[PDB]
């Protein structure tokens, strides 16, 4: 009849509170962490480049950029290259230039060479052609010329002043004495035998001479026969002599006086073609100077002409520079269009001197531009640095991290513990307090 | 009726490291209209320090001289005895010691003589009672002298 | 009435006074914090300890490389401002070879004959109409050239002996011998430039005098000891003169000597259409209008050139031309050696660049060095952060946990007088 069980609970009751304890800790722990690294890392996030781009940025762009820059110069040295083997041949084409104005020059002075005023030789005096084969044959003819003339029918001999022309214009002077360039001279002996014996003793100054020799005489047919009409200047009818057949005894091939023979420009063109009857030839020139003997049949012949004055080409008037005066004046002209089209190309080299100085200033800029920055890169490669803080904070922000997740691992086990240790010590309260 | 008693037991409480003082609250809680009320007549002063005395057998008003014939209630000593855990006091005037420490002490032979007040007892544990007056003394002595050791270390330590 | 509720306060101090413990023990945690936070700073002194400030020149040794860098723009710039040089050096050198080239072609000119029409002004004419002309094929069904480059005379007096068998004006000019070809050639040229043609209608060659025969001792084989050529020129050499039918004893004679050939021949009217002999020709023609009479007349000649193989020869020639060649060849070539040596030496000023990248790497490697021990002395640097992170940190932990204790045990100790409460309605 006693009152038996005594109090058995307060004791338990203090693990269930001894171990939720630690609900607080484990929070507050990683409360504290995060938030303490993550306000720490509220500076670093952004300031890893507060001063870092400012000059850090130049040195990788520009180190990527190198690829380009050094094979861009080296481009461009080689194009440099090849603009000095344009400018070479600019300047061969300008010693080339050179080489023509000279040649040019020369061509269309050579007038001056041999004729400038050559027309003043003798200067007042008088001279001949009477023993021109060289400049000292006159000791052949001086006083032993007269032994010559003895063996002929009326005078046939040196011709001196048989081929002095009276007056007469100065253009048309060239067929006549063209034609009797076959037999420039004709002393002769009628004897057969002695052909070479009196060429031969007529070497009393040597036998450096071309002399001809010739035996024909006055020929013999009338005057009479088909003469032609004067419209254009003939010089048959133009010398003085010692009979009038010493200018006709070659009319054989010298036939001239007796056909309608005409010139390029006039008088219908190319009758000379049209073998005309009634008479044998009449072939003429083509051009004043150097043209050839028009024909239509055997073929033509040239007239470059060949001559001097060889007896007097002033002989009322002597002087100079003012009768002859188109040649001069207008050589002058073909100077100046010349010198026009070869400075046409000097300015065409000019201009091309002006592209390449300014290619090679531009390549320079652009070079020496590179090079500054490849300097710089190169340079600030070598910079100055900080980056010992941003691996600082970086590891500081991630080992806080690992240990916020280690501190998180162990909350859920010791929580768990606290329901099923409370099940079983919580309901005997209930029961000690029935039991009283 | 009788539940009325136990209540006030729960004055153990007072045990509190924060404790500036204590005199007054003390006070009324004798007021009722036990040997819990008989300790509580005399154990406010353990606050101050354990080990004093003021025996209610010679004067409880005044002390005479510091030396008390029975101890200052020591702990341990290495030539004497080893520390001490569960004292049982004597019934008469205050004589206690160790429980499992008697029981060889006095291993067969139990009238000898008790070596604490040069006086003669020579009775033993075996009409000795329970000693609930040591409760409050180590518990409040280290309570007391062990705070101390980390201020100073702390603040010895932090000057950088 | 009633028994009342009684005390039911009791265990409501546990749930309050059990926390005091909560950041007590935190206090361990905050000693070992400072202690470990502690040894790490001595650790932090210990890098203290290899001071080794950054090199003492970085002020100015940033300026030293940066003096060499500029060097080596400053190199390169001046190696290639001759390597230019080298360029114009090179393009005449070729242009020089180039000059080697044709000079030696006009030195080593082959038996050709076209040489020789160079002495007269303005037969280049003919010489660039047979030239445009060789060059192409076009087609001609009777190729013909100037007959001057197209025979085979002995001797030069031989060139004289027959240069007068045909006009200079014929020796510009080109012979046919289909006359029905009168101008079917001239489809490219027509009529440009100054050069004429020469026809053709028959030819002769039989040996005369080939036995006993109209005199009374013999001598000598007939003329034509060496005469050859093109076939048309040939044609032409018979056509035009008749040179195979002149009775050409080397040595003496006259025209009365001749007279033995006065009777007819194959030869027909009196006399030849021409006769040689030695340096003398001479001309043939009818006394019709005259006394009917026989007439030889005679001409004196001198040396000719033409129809020979030999265009001039090694004892005048275009020879100073050689020698000039020559003279100019050699200089323009040592000047391209000099210019190769000065390029050897722009090759060691390749060189000395490549020294100069090579102190240019040694400066780069040493900066380098520099500025990761500049890095070293960052992380030396670092354990400012560290003690700045722990000064802050320990202090405020320290805090927060003495006013936890602070309040947390005072709240409590107010609370523990709740048992006034207690002492309550029972009796008085």
């Amino acid at each position: 009849e006693h009152q038996n069980a005594r109090e058995l609970l307060r004791d338990v009751k203090s693990r269930f509170e001894k171990e939720k304890s630690n609900q607080a800790e484990a929070q507050s722990n990683i409360d504290q962490g995060r938030k303490k690294v993550d306000a720490l890392n509220k500076t670093i996030a952004h300031l890893e480049e507060e001063l870092t781009k400012e000059m850090g940025g130049d040195k990788d762009q520009m180190r990527q950029e190198l690829e380009q820059l050094e094979k861009a110069n080296e481009k461009l040295r080689e194009v440099n290259n090849s603009l000095v083997v344009s400018l070479q041949d600019v300047k061969n084409e300008e010693r080339d230039i050179q080489h023509e104005r000279e040649s040019e020059l020369r061509t269309i002075s050579r007038s001056i060479q041999n004729k400038k005023v050559e027309l003043q030789n003798i200067a007042k005096g008088n001279d001949t052609f009477l023993m021109n084969f060289d400049r000292n044959m006159d000791r052949l003819l001086r006083t032993i010329e007269q032994r010559k003339n003895e063996f002929e029918t009326p005078a046939i001999g040196p011709l001196g002043s048989l081929v002095t022309i009276r007056k007469g214009f100065e253009k048309w002077t060239r067929s006549i004495q063209r034609a009797i360039s076959s037999s420039l001279n004709a002393f002769v002996v009628s004897n057969p035998k002695d052909n070479r014996l009196f060429r031969d003793i007529m070497r009393s100054c040597g036998i450096r001479s071309n002399i001809p020799i010739v035996t024909y005489c006055l020929s013999q047919f009338d005057y009479s026969k088909g003469r032609a009409h004067g419209n254009y200047p003939t010089i048959v009818d133009a010398l003085e002599f010692s009979k009038p057949e010493i200018e006709c005894l070659f009319v054989d091939l010298s036939r001239i006086e007796r056909i309608v023979l005409i010139e390029d420009k006039n008088e219908a063109r190319n009758f000379l073609q049209r073998n005309p009857v009634n008479v044998n030839m009449a072939l003429s020139l083509r051009d004043r100077r150097s043209g050839f003997q028009l024909s239509g049949g055997y073929r033509l012949d040239t007239v470059t002409y060949q001559d001097k004055i060889r007896l007097k080409v002033n002989s009322s008037s002597d002087n100079g520079t003012q009768y002859l005066k188109d040649l001069i004046e207008q050589e002058t002209k073909e100077l100046q269009n010349i010198r026009d089209r070869y400075e046409e190309k000097l300015s065409e080299v000019r201009s091309r001197l002006k592209e390449i100085d300014g290619r090679l200033k531009s390549t320079k800029n652009e070079m020496r531009k590179t090079n500054f920055r490849m300097t710089e890169l190169k340079m600030n490669v070598g910079k100055v640095v900080d980056t010992g803080i941003l691996n600082s904070k970086i590891n500081e922000r991630k080992n806080q991290e690992q240990a916020i997740a280690s501190y998180e691992a162990a909350k859920e086990e010791l929580g768990l513990k606290i329901e099923q240790i409370a099940q079983e010590a919580q309901p005997i309260k209930e029961q000690y307090d029935s039991t009283k | 009726y009788k539940q009325i008693d136990e209540t006030i037991n729960q004055l153990v409480d007072s045990t509190s490291p924060s404790t500036i003082g204590i005199e007054e609250q003390v006070a009324d809680i004798t007021s009722t209209y036990t040997d819990t009320l008989k300790i509580l007549k005399v154990l406010p002063y353990i606050w101050n320090d354990p080990t004093c005395v003021i025996p209610d057998l010679q004067n409880p008003a005044d002390e005479d001289d510091l030396q008390i014939e029975g101890g200052k209630i020591e702990l341990t000593c290495p030539i004497t005895c080893k520390p001490y855990e569960a004292p049982l006091i004597s019934r008469k005037c205050n004589h206690v010691f160790d429980r499992d420490g008697i029981q060889n002490y006095l291993q067969g032979y139990t009238t000898r003589d008790c070596p604490q007040a040069a006086c003669s007892q020579v009775v033993s544990m075996r009409d000795f009672v329970r000693d609930p007056i040591m409760e409050l003394r180590c518990k409040i002595a280290k309570m007391k002298e062990s705070q101390e050791q980390d201020k100073r270390s702390s603040q010895a330590i932090d000057v950088l | 009435e009633i028994f009342e509720k009684l005390n039911t306060i009791r265990d409501e101090v546990i749930k309050k006074k059990n926390q005091n413990e909560y950041y007590r023990g935190r206090t361990k945690k905050l000693q070992a914090t400072i202690i470990s936070t502690k040894e790490d700073f001595l650790r932090s002194q210990e890098i203290l300890a290899q001071t080794h400030l950054p090199e003492k020149s970085v002020f100015e040794d940033i300026d030293i490389k940066r003096k060499e860098i500029i060097n080596k723009e400053g190199e390169i710039r001046d190696l290639i401002s001759e390597i230019d040089a080298k360029a114009n050096a090179i393009n005449h050198e070729m242009r020089s070879i180039q000059r080697q080239a044709e000079s030696k072609t006009k030195s080593l000119t082959t038996t050709d004959k076209i040489g020789i029409l160079n002495q007269d002004q303005d037969l280049k004419e003919v010489r660039d109409a047979v030239l445009m002309v060789r060059e192409h094929p076009e087609m001609k069904d009777k190729i013909l050239e100037p007959p001057i480059m197209t025979v085979s005379a002995i001797n030069a007096q031989f060139a004289a002996y027959l240069a007068q068998c045909v006009d200079y004006n014929t020796s510009k000019a080109l012979t046919v011998v289909d006359s029905d070809s009168y101008k079917l050639f001239a489809n490219p040229i027509l009529d440009k430039f100054k050069v004429n043609l020469r026809e053709l209608s028959s030819a002769d060659t039989t040996p005369p005098v080939p036995a006993e025969t109209v005199r009374d001792l013999g001598f000598e084989g007939y003329l034509s000891d060496f005469i050859t050529g093109d076939k048309r020129v040939m044609k032409m050499l018979c056509q035009t003169s008749k040179i195979h039918t002149i009775p050409v004893s080397r040595r003496e004679l006259t025209p009365a000597q001749i007279k033995k050939l006065i009777t007819p021949r194959p030869n027909g009217k009196i006399l030849f259409k021409r006769i040689i002999h030695g340096n003398r020709l001479v001309d043939i023609k009818q006394s019709a209008y005259g006394s009917k009479q026989v007439f030889p007349t005679d001409v004196s000649i001198k040396q000719t050139n033409f129809y020979q193989g030999s265009i001039m020869s090694n004892e005048q020639k275009i020879r100073i031309e050689n020698e000039i060649i020559n003279l100019k060849n050699e200089y323009n070539d040592r000047k391209s050696t000099l210019d190769a040596l000065s390029n050897q030496k722009s090759g060691y000023r390749h060189e000395l660049s490549e020294l100069a990248s090579k102190n240019d790497d040694i400066n780069r490697e040493a900066h380098q060095l520099n500025e990761i021990r500049k890095k070293y002395t960052m992380r030396k640097s670092t354990i400012e952060t560290l003690r700045e992170k722990l000064d802050q940190l320990k202090r405020e932990a320290r805090k927060d946990v003495s006013q936890k204790i602070k309040d947390i045990d005072d709240q409590i100790q107010q609370l523990l007088l709740k048992q006034r409460h207690l002492l309550s309605k029972m009796a008085s």
